[PDB]
């Protein structure tokens, strides 16, 4: 319910997320996958 | 299946009543405040449902708008604030089914006007382990309750 996100080191992690993001899981692929076809 | 995944429909009836996520306050959330929230234009609510003229909800999540700024710069961004599944689904990967829908959303939103990212509301350890097994990255200290996926992991989910 947060519309205003208010960082202190947490800054860092997104900033760092954002230059070097996260390869999808194994877990998130299946997700995808059950989505693709409904 | 039977189930299907939209966006709350304006003129629509919904079956909310008998849904059970185990959490009292998402219950209360969904039978008195969804509808309300989604009409009034407060948040976007989509909902699991059966697919049927009935429409029971099974499961729920809601999106809104946000920035996240420092104590400098600035993130427009969208929070997913509520994620909720039914009793009787609950074991078949249908809070992620969700996340992943949820994530085409803030995808396709990102490509119309510029998004960078999605952050996630998680007041419990059971959900913030949900959320990192989803890849989600754990913020910290007055943080501490959100997680953060960006557009960039999102594009690579749906391209690769
Ligand atoms: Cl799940």
């Amino acid at each position: 319910h947060r519309r205003v996100i208010l960082n202190e080191e947490s800054w860092t992690r997104v900033m760092d997320a954002l230059s070097n993001p996260p390869s999808p899981g194994e877990k998130l692929k299946r997700a995808a996958k059950r989505l693709q076809g409904m | 299946d039977d189930l299907t995944i939209e966006i709350l429909t304006d003129d629509a009836d919904y079956d909310l009543q008998r849904f059970d996520c185990g959490e009292e306050a998402l219950n209360l959330f969904l039978t008195t405040h969804l509808v309300r929230q989604h009409r009034n234009k407060i948040l976007r609510a989509y909902i699991l449902c059966r697919n049927t003229p009935e429409r029971q909800v099974l499961g729920y999540y809601t999106l809104c708008g946000s920035c996240f700024e420092r104590a400098y710069k600035n993130i427009p961004s969208v929070t997913l604030g509520r994620l909720a599944i039914d009793r009787s689904l609950q074991g078949q990967g249908w809070g992620a089914t969700l996340v992943a829908h949820a994530m085409n959303v803030v995808w396709s939103a990102s490509l119309a006007v510029g998004i960078h990212g999605l952050f996630v509301e998680a007041l419990n350890e059971k959900a913030h382990t949900f959320f990192k097994s989803l890849g989600f990255i754990p913020l910290v200290g007055e943080n501490e309750n959100a997680l953060f996926f960006p557009t960039k992991s999102i594009e690579l989910l749906f391209t690769q």
